[PDB]
């Protein structure tokens, strides 16, 4: 809401969110005490939605523009559990960071082979 | 060789003579000038050879396990 303020303003603006995974997850620990059946893996059966109906929000417009950065966390490393799955499909850049890589001392741990921008 | 005590002929395999000898080094030239490659005779070797190479195929074993590498 706030970076929007400053969009409608007429001004572009910078974004950062230091983990979006965060916002789903305590979207599941809701979710059965809302009576809701589960769904996949555990998660909330209105997965897609939940992460669609904010990230459709943070965009740039004619009247000015939001440019982001946004932290995914991947469970367990698992880049196709549902919630770094359906996020993939929201993003310009996607730069995968990996684990096998990082041990290996070589910092920024970024996969090429997996990485990729618009 | 004739000695005091042995003798020993030094036999060899195959006739010798600067008429055949030249033949087969014109030959010898031949396969190098043309670039001629004999198979080995190794049918052993060559059956061992391509079952390794095809239960070795696309094996991707090292994207599973999440050995570094």
């Amino acid at each position: 809401t706030m970076a929007e303020k400053f969009r409608d303003e007429g001004r572009d603006v910078l974004l950062f969110v230091d983990n979006i995974y965060r916002y789903t997850l305590a979207g599941t620990e809701v979710s059965a005490l809302l009576g809701r059946m589960p769904s996949a893996v555990g998660y909330q059966p209105t997965l897609a939605e939940e992460m669609g109906v904010l990230q459709e929000r943070i965009t740039s417009t004619k009247t000015g523009s939001i440019t982001s950065v946004q932290a995914v966390y991947v469970p367990a490393d698992d880049l196709t559990d549902p919630s770094p799955a359906t996020t993939f499909a929201h993003l310009d850049a996607t730069v995968v960071l990996s684990r096998q890589i990082a041990s290996l001392g070589i910092y920024p741990a970024v996969d090429p082979l997996d990485s990729t921008s618009r | 060789e004739v000695q005091p005590g042995n003798v020993t002929v030094l036999a060899d395999t195959a006739i010798r003579g600067q008429d055949l000898d030249e033949a087969r080094a014109m030959e010898a030239k031949r396969k190098a000038e043309e670039h001629i490659s004999s198979s080995h005779g190794d049918v052993d070797y060559a059956q061992a050879s391509a079952e390794l190479a095809k239960a070795i195929a696309q094996l991707r074993v090292i994207e599973l396990t999440k050995k570094a590498m």
